[PDB]
């Protein structure tokens, strides 16, 4: 357990997880391990001096993981492998916040709204395509290389790769069925495979829109539908399909 | 430089050899093959050609433009450019079907205007018709007004004349290469009267001894289909048009027996 770990043990770990700037200030506050337990959430806010929230959590959210004991993949992952992933699901605007406050794996299952809203992640959007991410990494058990895979472009045959397609993927895509002049403008859009797929709100019309393709180029849009729908498959153009008979309403 | 303007035209054939040699029918044609067709066998002019190329991305959508699409989304504001367009896709759709003249740009816009319109004897219109891509197939489409407003035929008998020449293509069956080789084959004997030139009329005039009065029928629509076809078209009204004045009653008399001979043989 962390708890007989020596204070030079518990020292490296805390520095390993994007923690070092607290150290030559709470060095003499660390014996044991077990101190670090020991203490309450304000405790450690207090003696080590951590003052920016998600570092808080971060720390509560890592502390708390070791005392179960049990080994979840989600925390398997650091903060510097999230903050590649930034540009897999295309949003590497955030790269700098997401990478000052060390979101690591388990700071992504327990991310909440107020947190994006912190890391100055305010768009809807954006918030759809990162819980669809996720949903990625679950349905791949949280496996660091599922999205930093790219398979064969022919691999694409069955519409679950779909789910695992990168944002740099996707443009590829738009690419290969002659939208070129459009696929830059889903840079920094959060638009993946997860999101495409998996998300039955995300549609045609949600594609046509972050593509700057305007309402009345219709030719263009059929394109993009027709080939919207071959790269999803039957089941997922069914989804959003039957989505629409149920309005998303602001307030009910 | 140079080099890779000629590599691409390379590629713009071969896609479109690819196409009709894989058998592909029209609404099945990529992109790329589209708009190759579109300046190789259509004729179409550059902007018009851009223009297609970034809102038409497949054949499947080329097929089904309708008129508004192509006025509003592709942006052609021309009715004439609109039809030609519509037409040429009518004529592709069929073309290229599990079903058994054909048009490759033979008989183009600038054949119509450079080479067919002075052979009627109309090259005083050949601006207006290549400024509107007129080509064979739309001929047959125009209506009154669209000669009137668009090409600015204000001359009915100009019209007539036009008509007949289309009625000779009809009968032609639209083949270019026939009516060359029919029209130089009868340049000093005298027998297939439905082709002949407003040139090889004037130089027959020349033949027959009015010199003088012959230059006069240039701009004037005067064809061999119109004499070989219109029944109002006689030595009377061919005379009209030759300024002749009444008074000249041996040219006349001339003119009226070898006529008779041009239309007996």
């Amino acid at each position: 357990p962390f708890a007989k770990w020596t204070k030079e043990q518990v020292c490296s770990w805390l520095a390993e997880q994007g923690l070092g700037s607290y150290l030559s200030s709470g060095k003499h506050w660390i014996i044991s391990g077990q101190t670090l337990l020991q203490a309450s959430q304000q405790d450690l806010e207090k003696e080590l001096g951590i003052k920016h929230s998600l570092h808080r959590k971060k720390l509560q959210l890592a502390l708390q993981a070791l005392g179960s004991e049990e080994e979840t993949n989600y925390g398997k992952l650091d903060f510097n492998w999230v903050t590649r992933w930034l540009d897999d699901i295309g949003l590497p605007q955030y790269k700098t916040q997401f990478d000052e406050g060390r979101v690591d794996g388990r700071m992504l299952h327990y991310m909440t709204v107020d947190d994006l809203l912190s890391l100055k992640v305010v768009s809807v959007l954006h918030h759809l395509s990162i819980k669809r991410a996720i949903q990625v990494l679950r349905i791949n058990n949280f496996e660091p290389n599922c999205l930093r895979r790219r398979p064969s472009d022919e691999n694409s045959i069955t519409p679950s790769e779909v789910q695992q397609w990168t944002n740099h993927r996707v443009m590829e895509w738009l690419r290969s069925v002659d939208l070129a002049e459009y696929a830059p403008n889903l840079r920094g859009s959060g638009v993946h495979g997860g999101l495409m797929v998996l998300e039955p709100r995300f549609n045609v019309e949600t594609m046509a829109q972050l593509l700057n393709i305007p309402p009345n180029k219709t030719l263009l849009r059929r394109h993009l539908a027709t080939h919207f729908n071959l790269l999803i498959g039957a089941e997922a153009q069914h989804q959003k399909r039957d989505a629409m008979e149920l309005p998303d309403y602001v307030l009910l | 430089t140079q080099a890779e303007k000629d590599r691409r035209l390379k590629k713009k054939h071969e896609l479109l050899e690819e196409a009709r040699r894989k058998g592909l029918p029209f609404a099945q044609w990529d992109g790329p093959t589209v708009v190759a067709w579109l300046e190789l066998w259509l004729g179409m002019p550059a902007w018009y050609v851009a223009a297609c190329r970034a809102n038409v991305k497949s054949g499947a959508i080329m097929s089904a433009l309708s008129d508004t699409e192509i006025q509003r989304e592709i942006g052609i504001s021309n009715p004439l450019h609109r039809l030609k367009l519509r037409l040429a896709i009518q004529e592709m759709v069929s073309l290229t079907s599990p079903s058994a003249t054909l048009a490759y740009g033979d008989m183009n816009h600038e054949w119509i205007g450079n080479e067919w319109l002075p052979s009627l004897g109309l090259p005083q219109y050949r601006s207006y018709f290549m400024e509107c891509l007129v080509d064979a197939r739309m001929l047959d489409h125009l209506t009154k007004k669209d000669l009137r407003v668009h090409l600015k035929m204000v001359d009915s008998f100009h019209r007539t004349s036009l008509q007949y020449g289309i009625m000779c293509l009809k009968r032609l069956n639209y083949d270019r290469k026939e009516l060359e080789r029919r029209r130089e084959a009868s340049q000093h004997e005298i027998k297939d009267v439905l082709v002949w030139s407003n040139d090889r009329v004037i130089r027959w005039i020349q033949a027959i001894g009015l010199r003088e009065y012959a230059n006069n029928i240039l701009e004037s629509g005067v064809h061999g289909s119109l004499i070989a076809l219109d029944e109002n078209f006689d030595y009377s009204s061919l005379a009209l048009l030759l300024q002749i004045p009444t008074q000249n009653t041996q040219a006349r008399q001339i003119l009226e027996r070898e006529y008779n001979n041009l239309l007996a043989l």
